[PDB]
DNA sequence: TCAGCCGATTAATCTTAGAG
DNA sequence: ACTCTAAGATTAATCGGCTG
């Protein structure tokens, strides 16, 4: 890839870096949280973010993200 | 698992290197290189994220 | 409204099949 | 045969359209 013909706005860097992988705790619980109730209230929202140490928009993105890969997986 | 055919691989490299201007398939076209390669749309989908941004990276 | 949902994608990473 | 590379997969986190 070193010669691109020209630099198109795909080529550019999008996104205005860092993956906190999460611990197999936190993410057993997100699990356990999920299989019981696939959204989420205000409430659970916080209570969750609190007792696994996250902020409320990774519970948030969590349970999106976990949405989107019940749906691929069918079941 | 097992990696992708020597084939498999040269039709998506032609598809890619034949888009450089939006290497963004469509459902379809996914679909469509996914049967000819003989692989998942998700491989076909992984593979096409993996190789947009190990292009990048190496411009 | 306007915060959260979907969907596709980005980018960092995990795994580990294999090019060397 | 043996070893690191990188192919292929997974998943935080982002962008943006859209609605309840």
């Amino acid at each position: 890839k070193k010669n691109p013909p020209q630099i198109y706005p795909w080529m550019k860097r999008v996104h205005l870096r860092q993956r906190t992988s999460y611990t197999r705790y936190q993410t057993l619980e997100l699990e356990k949280e999920f299989h019981f109730n696939r959204y989420l209230t205000r409430r659970r929202r916080i209570e969750i973010a609190h007792a696994l140490s996250l902020t409320e928009r990774q519970i948030k993105i969590w349970f999106q993200n976990r949405r989107m890969k019940w749906k691929k997986e069918h079941k | 698992r097992r990696n992708f055919s020597k084939q498999a691989s040269e039709i998506l490299n032609e598809y890619f290197y034949s888009h450089l201007s939006n290497p963004y398939p469509s459902e379809e076209a996914k679909e469509e290189l996914a049967r000819k390669c003989g692989i998942t749309v998700s491989q076909v989908s992984n593979w096409f994220g993996n190789k947009r941004i190990r292009y990048k990276k190496n411009i």
